[PDB]
């Protein structure tokens, strides 16, 4: 009913350790939050054009008063 | 009566765990790549600074030439 967020060891032998280097000394993280903003470029906009493009509503929305 | 509900079956499967595919190459191979590249750029720097010495000898030997008239 829990989970144990945060306490995985790292390993220890010769080719993670030179991939941790090689990541440390080249950037390798850096370049994949680079590469998730460039994904992100190619998307499709989510912005409406107003006053001519109104958002979406319910009929059940509160708004100014009236008397019937 | 009509109200919401979830049909018979169920509705589809809803994903909730941390997704990231690790995608990449080795240490080994970026580091053999950048000494690659490292010794490319070594090799066409001593071809071209050794054509730019024997250029910088043919113009001082052009002034050399033309020292005693001046």
């Amino acid at each position: 009913t829990y989970k144990y967020v945060n306490l995985r060891e790292p390993s220890m032998d010769m080719k993670s350790v030179t991939d941790r280097a090689a990541q440390t000394l080249l950037w390798t993280e850096l370049i994949r939050g680079l590469g998730m903003t460039l994904s992100y470029l190619f998307r499709e906009p989510a912005t409406i054009n107003y006053p001519f493009e109104k958002g979406p509503l319910s009929p059940r929305f509160r708004g100014e008063h009236a008397l019937r | 009566v009509k109200q919401d509900m979830p049909p018979v079956g169920g509705y589809g499967p809803i994903d909730y765990k941390r997704n990231l595919p690790r995608r990449g190459l080795s240490g080994y191979s970026m580091f053999a790549v950048g000494i690659g590249a490292l010794l490319f750029g070594y090799w066409s720097m001593m071809r071209w600074n050794r054509e730019r010495r024997r250029l910088q000898i043919e113009d001082f030997e052009a002034r050399i030439a033309l020292m005693p008239l001046l």
